[PDB]
């Protein structure tokens, strides 16, 4: 009941600006700083809508029609920037993590938040678990913990210590991954409860930026993608039979006689069909990978500014990019003025190997 | 706190087989910035009004 892609394409007169190159769909009514975090509901909730969460602290929600057409929700204020979203598997709560120290739980039928979740520093990721003997949300933090919380009593149901900062995570049911400051890079298993399942030497020397779990043929979680500032990906599988050969590193968001610029990723997220990779970069491209044919697929034209947060929707019909300053250059180069966007694009076909 | 010190790329060497130079354009590459995220300085430079 409806277009598997729907958007169709921009023409250009028969008979001049930078922002657009890939003529996407624009939200309409985008956030008025920069985007640090989207995320798409889930299968369980008829349609799509998306979650942006941005520097101006506020937490936004666009029903997202198969047309191209948007239609602004709802919002929801942090008195912080906006570091992470993620929904409840029902789709009936939004979770939002915050530089005020908190993470709240918003329920969008009756359009009312509350704070769930308490650090000593900002919340950097959130993610929500359903296992078959329990549910809780997970929020990582600068304070160097990672906690969980069943959304009604304000003490953690667990508080797990870090070895730094945290940076970046992702959860898929029984795993959960963790990278932080100083190139920690923690494994979780999450069945009966969370525990460290494994602490690895980073595959990587720089920074750790974003990272996503994939999952093996029988639909489970068996590896993830790890990138950092330094326009390098890993691929890390958690069991293979050959490691030395199996796990391995790419370049990307690179730009190049003269030297190559290299740039940082912001952000990487699986197709949810195909098992194929997308990530984003400072350098303001988006490309798109197989990690088993260990291919490129495809790579944008440059935007004029960073593309600072990317996602799929559930079924990987759409993808969501947001065009936003990153800081990668420092406050010198943050331009107030400049418009924020997100794009989004029917990239099924270009993420399905052939 | 925050960006204060002026953003340089750091410079540096690959392959791809051709000798190349690089140039990091990202200021966490730099030794001053190092210890810290790109949101952490950022959050520092909101807090300090640094825009």
């Amino acid at each position: 009941f409806g277009t598997t892609s729907g958007f169709g394409t921009s023409g250009t007169s028969m008979f001049t600006d930078n922002h657009n190159p890939m003529k996407d769909i624009e939200v309409t009514s985008s956030p008025d700083d920069s985007i640090g975090c989207l995320s798409f509901s889930p299968p369980t909730l008829p349609g799509n809508f998306l979650i942006a969460g941005s520097w101006a602290n506020d937490v936004r929600c666009w029903e997202v029609q198969d047309s191209g057409q948007t239609i602004p929700k709802a919002q929801q204020m942090h008195t912080g920037p906006v570091l992470d979203v993620c929904w409840s598997d029902d789709g009936s709560k939004v979770f939002t993590a915050s530089c005020d120290k908190t993470a709240k739980m918003w329920d969008l039928s009756s359009n009312q938040a509350i704070q769930i979740a308490q650090h000593d520093a900002p919340v950097k990721t959130i993610h929500w678990i359903k296992a078959p003997n329990y549910s809780c949300v997970m929020t990582g933090s600068w304070d160097k913990t990672l906690k969980f919380w069943d959304t009604r009593s304000s003490n953690p149901m667990m508080v797990l210590q870090l070895p730094e900062r945290c940076y970046c995570a992702d959860v898929i049911y029984p795993m959960a991954v963790v990278a932080t400051a100083e190139r920690g890079l923690i494994v979780y298993q999450l069945e009966n409860q969370p525990s460290e399942f494994r602490r690895i030497e980073s595959p990587l020397k720089h920074q750790h930026r974003c990272v996503a779990i994939f999952k093996d043929k029988q639909n489970k979680p068996t590896g993830f993608a790890l990138g950092s500032i330094e326009g390098r990906v890993a691929i890390h599988y958690i069991n293979p039979p050959n490691p030395a050969k199996d796990n391995f590193t790419f370049k990307c968001h690179r730009s190049n006689s003269a030297p190559q610029d290299i740039y940082a990723v912001n952000g990487i997220a699986f197709h949810p069909v195909h098992g194929t990779l997308a990530t984003v970069g400072s350098d303001g491209r988006f490309s798109f990978w197989d990690k088993d044919a260990r291919t490129k697929l495809k790579t944008s034209e440059q935007l004029d500014q960073p593309i600072s947060a990317c996602c799929f929707n559930h079924n990987g019909n759409i993808f969501a990019y947001a065009s936003s300053y990153d800081w990668s250059k420092g406050h010198e180069f943050y331009n107030p003025q400049k418009k924020n966007y997100i794009f989004l694009r029917n990239a099924a076909e270009e993420l399905k190997p052939r | 706190t925050g960006t204060t010190i002026k953003f340089n790329p750091p410079t540096g060497t690959d392959t791809m087989s051709t000798n190349i130079s690089t140039k990091h354009q990202c200021i966490t590459a730099m030794k001053e910035y190092e210890s810290k995220s790109l949101e952490e300085l950022r959050l520092e430079d909101y807090q300090a009004n640094r825009k």
